[PDB]
RNA sequence: CGAUCCUGAUGUAUUCGGAUGGAUUUGAGUAGGAGCGUUAAGCCUUGGACCCGAAAGAUGGUGAACUAUGCUUGGAUAGGGU
RNA sequence: GACUAAUCGAACCAUCUAGUAGCUGGUUACCGCCGAAGUUUCCGGAUAGCAGUGUCGACCUUCAGUUUUAUGAGAGCGAAUGAUUAGGGACUCGGGGGCGCCUUCAUCCAUUCUCUGUAAGAAGCCCUUGUUACUUAACUGAACGUGGGCGAAUGUCGACACUAGUGGGCCAUUUUUGGUAAGCAGAACUGGCGAUGCGGGAUGAACCGAACGCGGGGUUAAGGUGCCGGAGUGGACGCUCAUCAGACACCACAAAAGGCGUUAGUACAUCUUGACAGCAGGACGGUGGCCAUGGAAGUCGGAAUCCGCUAAGGACUGUGUAACAACUCACCUGCCGAAUGUACUAGCCCUGAAAAUGGAUGGCGCUCAAGCGU
RNA sequence: AUGGCCAGAAAGUGGUGUUGACGCAAUGUGAUUUCGCCCAGUGCUCUAUGUCAAAGUGAAGAAAUUCAACCAAGCGCGGGUAAACGGCGGGAGUAACUAUGACUCUCUUAAGGUUAACGAGAUUCCCACUGUCCCUAUCUACUAUCUAGCGAAACCACAGCCAAGGGAACGGGCUUGGCAAAAUCAGCGGGGAAAGA
RNA sequence: GUCCUAAGGGGGGCUCAUGGAGAACAGAAAUCUCCAGUAGAACAAAAGGGUAAAAGUCCCCUUGAUUUUGAUUUUUGUGAAUACAAACCAUGAAAGUGUGGCCCCUUUAGUCCCUCGAAAUUUGAGGCUAGAGGAAGUUACCACAGGGAUGGCUUGUGGCGGCCAAGCGUUCAUAGCGACGUCGCUUUGAUCCUUCGAUGUCGGCUCUUCCUAUCAUACCGAAGCAGAAUUCGGUAAGCGUUGGAUUGUACCCACUAAUAGGGAACGAGCUGGGUUUAGACCGUCGUGAGACAGGUUA
RNA sequence: ACGUACGACCAUACCCAGUGGAAAGCACGGCAUCCCGUCCGCUCUGCCCUAGUUAAGCCACUGAGGGCCCGGUUAGUAGUUGGGUCGGGACCAGCGAAUCCCGGGUGUUGUACGU
């Protein structure tokens, strides 16, 4: 679920942080939190809004939020 | 686990409720100095042919 | 009571009243209007009544000394000009720039007299009481250019109206107890 | 037999004494002694303790001939431009 | 945090001092006899188990990782739930509005939907006989003694003392539980390795055979017999020709995969009333069927797709025309001469995906094998 | 100055100090020009109840002792201080133990019409200039080379050709092949070796 | 702070939940009657086990919900439970049943408990017995003792859900997998007013060789391929595959026949970034030493 | 053999329908003084064994009844234990079921007293 994201200027890093490798649904109205204190990392690149829902009885697919 | 409210609706809301927000929200998106308050509680979701024609009738 | 069940069943309490139901939508909202506080940059649209009063309340409450020179040059300038272009009247001038006498800035001071001496001796004369008295704090005051502007004050005040001077009440012994407090005569 | 609990006999410094009986565990106890000294070996404990190896800690002394600063007394540094 | 005699985030010298280290490195002749182990259980440790030396006791009793016989056991969810309430009311101060009166929401209620143990004897069996404060209406029973009489197969120790090392390792078969796209992760028993040499797998921790004093003779296991290499170019019956076959495969590629490669079978069908293939001919009429199209006559399109003459011929299989024409196919007849056709199945073979120094059934090489099956 | 800031084990001890606020001592900022509010918290500082040591006082007891008041400074309470550390709004309505919050309403502001000189500081560009490059060539001296003399060190299990395999994706020794001929000199940096590694 | 953490024993009588059919008001639901009713009730486990003349319910008497001592199980002492042994009882006609509920510090007491060791007493203390209660960070200034530094994988064609279907199965069950396909979600040649997160690091010079998964050159097959220029594909690695711009941080330009892609590193040659010893500054965080979301210099 | 009392296995015995029952024994029955208990002599208890009746209990028989029980098969099948340098499941040595179906049944028996 989780990767370690190094952060410092050391050799010797730290390993607080940890960033979502699986898609996420951030919710609405969504700020991200100062950088200082985040740990968990959301990438942009991994938010979903909407999905392929396929109603079983009806037997179509259309995309909802 | 199973559960009964898994196959339930979980937001409902009317045809005049339903109505009434939405010119209201409109009318606030008219004015570009009034912003909502708590708007992450608010059901902002609610909100928020002719070529295949052509090709229909004629392959 | 540390189980985390998918849904939880809301609880009955009695004398209360019942909660809505789980998929009840609410469309009601509460919206603020923001308001940004900058004045109009050109200042040309106003009127010379609204610039007089606009440059006597900065007289009186800017922070800036170089300011309050400014707008008290330029209310002086306007009474200079015209005695009958006092929107605000010559009381309402009085009562705002009186408390000026006690200023640490010494141009502030020289532009105030210069307010003072282009002001209306009749105008003057009936207010006598007031200015004394300001001119009495003013001049015990411990900064002695503040006590030397002031006595300028009161030099101005001695040659508009000095009969209101000497006649009104506490204007001679309580000017004489000053002046021989400041003397070291006592 | 000793410790613990219950009863309390003849007697009496009438408030001391603890017999007679019981009931449990208990103790490397008794129940026809087995120990003491010494020799040799294995093992354990303490000592540096199979040998070599820290950054260290403490006690008492020696250095300002290098270098840092200060005091005292001395020495030295062409020719042009502005 | 620079300098303080090549020494500075506390100089140099001697001493305490042989400071401490669980960590690193090392730890000295030979032969002989025994000889190991990794959750077994408890709260980083104890402990079971496995070992060696001395003894001692009648080294007495016999027992046994075996067979046979007889007989038994075999935490959570919840119609106590989740919804629906439009139409009906009660509503009234529940709230609120307007003018005590009405209201507008809203309050609810009325409605409804959702069910593994034991035994296989000499210590055993039977008879007689006592003892009792137990028991029975009763020497009527219960134990314990007195006296007497008389058992399946196969193989052949116990208790101490002292001292260890190892006690949550690796691999493999089988069984069981979870999963993954695939890998895999757990437990139980057994075997092996760590501790181990030998023969064969060309070679090698885990494979096969077999475990080891020093030698001689004989015979084999696993594996081999064209040469390297000891032993057969052994014998019988077949299969295969690969533009890097195959000779150690099972796993992946990878599929109900593709082959006008080659064998052996199975099912169905045709056949002297002439099968399959060919050659010579026919392949017609209503009719240029209906609609559409500038034109469309079987053959640019859509929908139907019948009848006659038949030996047989589709309102047509392609070539072709602007449309026709013409050719051809399906089908039939004449010549011929005896066995074929379709689809599967089982073998071997080809392909079924490959990089980057030059190389590997171990190497040469092998083709009625020196490949594959018996 | 019977003082501030420091030294010293102590001292009839010492530095500032042969000194006296235009001085001494402790700090921060760092030429010149230009450039608000808040004492909320934490510091620092000024002024009767609570907290309240030892000594002293009272009671009880046969005493040990126990119990009581009294109880300095500090802390607490109350003020000041932001060129202290810090921080960046205020007021009213509602509410009324204490502290909180929530909720409306309303003002919501310090700053508008000298960057020179100097620098082995860091960066971009232009002209000139050129072997930096197209694209390399040639010359000189000293070496390297050879000779006479003199003469070490690092390093060193043993040694040094490869290809494929050698389960622990290591091979220079093992297996299978390629192959393979004394003894040498100058270079070379692939590998081995080599970095107070 | 209030409330609940459960009444056992003996004897006797009777059946429960529910269903059907009936009785003025009375109906879905009040009480009464019959029949059916293997527990579908109740017993303090909401779908475990066990109970029907009872282990359920009601009635009558009662507190075996009592002392004492061993043994056994769960396994030194416990606690719980199980058969008893002795006494005292209860109930019933009696057999019987009943010993519960179906399964380390602080402090107190001791008459006749013992010591305070020269003797005695009184306070106090100790002992024994029996009870009650309950020690933070930082080091980029550093140092020491040690230990380290998936693979006969991969490639060219999506997922989810539904149909169709050769087939595989399947005839005492007629279920289940399923190639080939198909169907839904992921601007009338537009817009240029939607660039969506470095923890993991690459480049460059010189030089050599190999692979083909071929950009060009050689040859060949097909396409309205007239010619010219091509496009698609095949054999082929013999031979070539360039010069530059941009670091506020990989794409553009030109020449050319063409400016093809990789391996031998990424499972101690030289040189620029990732990249980071010690000096210094700014930003964020911390009371602080310092650390870092970071940025810059040597 | 048939009854009665106490019973052992506890449905081959139970549940639903009909048909019959010599002898005796059962049972229904008749009466509420006493013993006793009820809203009610319904049950229980006391007294009668005379009358009536096999109507019901009980016994026996019947049912292509429901259920239950017992055999064949299923089947040397599924499954399971060891072996191979066996294949990409089959053999070797062995152990070894229950369903589905095809059928049968519808109680044995001890003691004591009687018919």
């Amino acid at each position: 679920m989780f990767k370690v994201v190094k952060t410092g200027k050391k050799t010797h890093k730290k390993g607080w942080k940890r960033i979502v490798t699986k898609p996420t649904f951030v919710g609405p109205d969504f700020t991200r939190r100062p950088v200082k204190y985040e740990r968990f990392i959301r990438p942009m690149g991994l938010r979903y809004k909407k999905a392929n829902v396929t109603h079983p009885t009806l037997n179509v697919t259309v995309q909802l939020p | 686990e199973p559960n009964r409210k898994w196959f339930t609706n979980t937001r409902v809301i009317s045809q005049d409720t339903l109505q009434s927000f939405r010119e209201a929200m409109a009318e606030k998106q008219k004015d570009p100095y009034t912003v909502l308050l708590k708007s992450n509680k608010l059901p902002m979701s609610l909100i928020r042919h002719q070529a295949k024609m052509t090709i229909e009738r004629e392959p | 009571k540390e189980k985390q069940k998918d849904f939880q069943k809301p609880k009955l309490k009695v004398g209360k009243p019942k909660q809505k139901p789980s998929n009840f939508t609410d469309t009601s909202f509460k919206t603020k209007s923001i308001v940004v506080n900058q004045q109009t940059l050109t200042t040309e649209g106003l009127d010379s009544a609204e610039l007089f009063k606009q440059n006597l309340t900065l007289a009186v409450n800017a922070k800036s000394d170089n300011q309050r020179r400014d707008a008290l040059a330029y209310v002086t300038n306007q009474l200079s000009a015209n005695p009958a272009n006092n929107p605000v009247g010559t009381v309402g001038v009085l009562t705002k720039v009186l408390p000026l006498i006690t200023d640490g800035a010494s141009s502030v001071r020289v532009q105030l007299l210069k307010l003072f001496r282009t002001l209306p001796p009749q105008e003057v004369r009936p207010h006598a009481e007031k200015i004394l008295l300001y001119i009495r704090g003013g001049m015990t005051h411990l900064s002695n250019d503040v006590r030397t502007d002031t006595l300028n004050v009161l030099d101005w005040l001695l040659e508009v109206a000095g009969d209101e001077v000497v006649s009104c009440p506490g204007g001679w012994l309580k000017t004489l107890n000053s002046f021989s407090s400041m003397l070291g005569w006592n």
